[PDB]
């Protein structure tokens, strides 16, 4: 299904793996998808998170508090966690329901909040961004793009 | 799809 991801959404997934690697992590979790959405810096997901006061530094601090780093950066392919897999599956449905045949950054963010249970969701709530508020912000920004 | 980047 990666064939349906936009270039920027693919870049987010590629960057999520490197967010994990540079933290000496051995799985790509939902929190690394969150970091990648912010760090790539251009798409509707990044805009939505910035506009809710969710910064890369806020997320990094919470990930260090909740997960912490390993001892060594791994080589090779880092596997997705069960919850990260669920996020990427759910992204497909978010896109279809919003009338898109492609999966953009916003749909990965929407999948992440739909899963709603893993480390990224915990971080967002801890940083003051309730899941319904994140969803409604994405909708609000998307509506502005229809002008 | 759906285990690694980008399978």
């Amino acid at each position: 299904m990666y064939e349906r991801f936009t270039d920027r959404a693919r870049r987010v997934v590629v960057l999520a793996q490197e967010e994990a690697r540079m933290l000496n992590h051995n799985y790509i979790g939902t929190e690394h998808i969150l970091l990648g959405l912010i760090h790539e810096g251009e798409g509707v997901a990044a805009k939505s998170l910035e506009s809710l006061g969710i910064s890369l530094e806020g997320v990094r601090s919470q990930v260090e508090e909740i997960i912490g780093q390993g001892q060594q950066a791994p080589s090779g392919h880092i596997p997705f966690t069960p919850r990260a897999k669920k996020v990427l599956e759910l992204s497909l449905r978010e896109a279809l329901q919003l009338g898109h045949n492609y999966i953009g950054t916003e749909h990965i963010l929407l999948g992440l909040i739909r899963e709603g249970e893993g480390v990224a969701a915990q971080v967002l709530v801890k940083l003051g961004a309730e899941l319904t508020r994140v969803r409604q912000q994405v909708i609000q920004l998307l509506s502005g793009y229809l002008e | 799809w759906l285990a690694f980047v980008l399978v």
